């Protein structure tokens, strides 16, 4: 029947606590989490339209305990709405943990909060950067393989009173009309290439003019251009992307055409990076909530 | 409506911020 309120309180019962303590649900109730909120997924729109008021994070790659911060700032649901832009999974310590409370506030409170997909919301990326090893070691590969079916279902972008445009990585050279993300069926895996795949995994860089080639050896970069030009043909005030991390958890792009969020503080035990969250209202007057590392 | 932005957010575009990708 899934005990929600139980499942989610054990979650936060660690809030204050030696930071790395986990929490081990069941199997059952994982699983439980993943079909529900698969549900859900499937049942609201993979080009997701949202309104205001809501905070925006980016990523947060396991890092359960700065998770837990950012709510502490912002609100636990429902007292704010949010919308998480993907890489919830890999190099942190706790991406279960992560995981299973981002997918117990989809099932608590489906219309005040919302998931994207981002790149490591992917098997053939999270079975190396360290999901599958966590699942493996405190659980077992049938488990992994669920997460995999939850996360081919998540939405793919988000547009918030029909401003702003949120994704996970950025544009596509593929991306000519916003029909193009609402065609695509789901459940689906991450190609190697095309449209879904730059929304996930493409840059921008100061440096390119059009289109460049990205280091990650995925996708493409874009310029400064491609967001004005993007941005006047469907009538948008702001990109607003993750996938990048940055210096002070936010950096704008393009005279703040775009803007890149990233919420995990100190990125793979490095970097020295502090996390933001964007708080916007319902004027689309937006705001930058800073989570310094601890 | 239109995006705006409360004045004390810091527009860092130019200011030689450190960024990067993988690891
Ligand atoms: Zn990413
Ligand atoms: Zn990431």
């Amino acid at each position: 029947s899934l005990n929600l309120d139980s499942i989610i309180g054990r979650l936060l019962e660690v809030q204050g606590s030696r930071p790395g303590k986990n929490v081990q649900l069941t199997e059952n109730e994982i699983r439980g989490l993943c079909l529900k909120s698969r549900e859900i997924f499937l049942s609201q729109p993979i080009l997701l339209e949202l309104e205001a008021p809501l905070k925006i994070c980016g990523d947060i790659h396991g890092q359960y305990y700065d998770l837990l911060r950012l709510f502490e700032y912002g609100g636990f649901p429902p007292e704010s709405n949010y919308l998480f832009l993907g890489d919830y999974v890999d190099r942190g310590k706790q991406s279960l943990e992560t995981i299973c409370l981002l997918l117990a506030y989809k099932i608590k409170y489906p219309e005040n909060f919302f998931l994207l997909r981002g790149n490591h919301e992917c098997a053939s990326i999270n079975r190396i950067y360290g999901f599958y090893d966590e699942c493996k070691r405190r659980y077992n590969i049938k488990l992994w393989k669920t997460f995999t079916d939850c996360f081919n279902c998540l939405p793919i972008a988000a547009i918030v009173d029909e401003k702003i445009f949120c994704c996970h990585g950025g544009l596509s050279p593929d991306l000519q009309s916003m029909e193009q993300i609402r065609r695509i069926m789901r459940p689906t895996d991450v190609p190697d290439q095309g449209l879904l795949c730059d929304l996930l995994w493409s840059d921008p860089d100061k440096d390119v003019q059009g289109w460049g080639e990205n280091d990650r050896g995925v996708s493409f970069t874009f310029g400064a251009e491609v967001v004005a030009k993007f941005l006047h043909k469907h009538d948008l005030d702001l990109i607003c992307r993750a996938h990048q991390v940055v210096e002070d958890g936010y950096e704008f792009f393009a005279k703040r055409q775009l803007v890149t969020l990233f919420s995990a503080p100190n990125y793979c035990g490095e970097f020295d990076n502090a996390g933001a969250m964007m708080s916007v209202d319902e004027t689309l007057m937006c705001s930058f909530q800073i989570l310094k590392p601890a | 409506k239109k995006v705006e932005w409360t004045s004390d957010t810091v527009d860092n575009e130019h200011m030689g911020r450190r960024s990067s990708k993988c690891c």
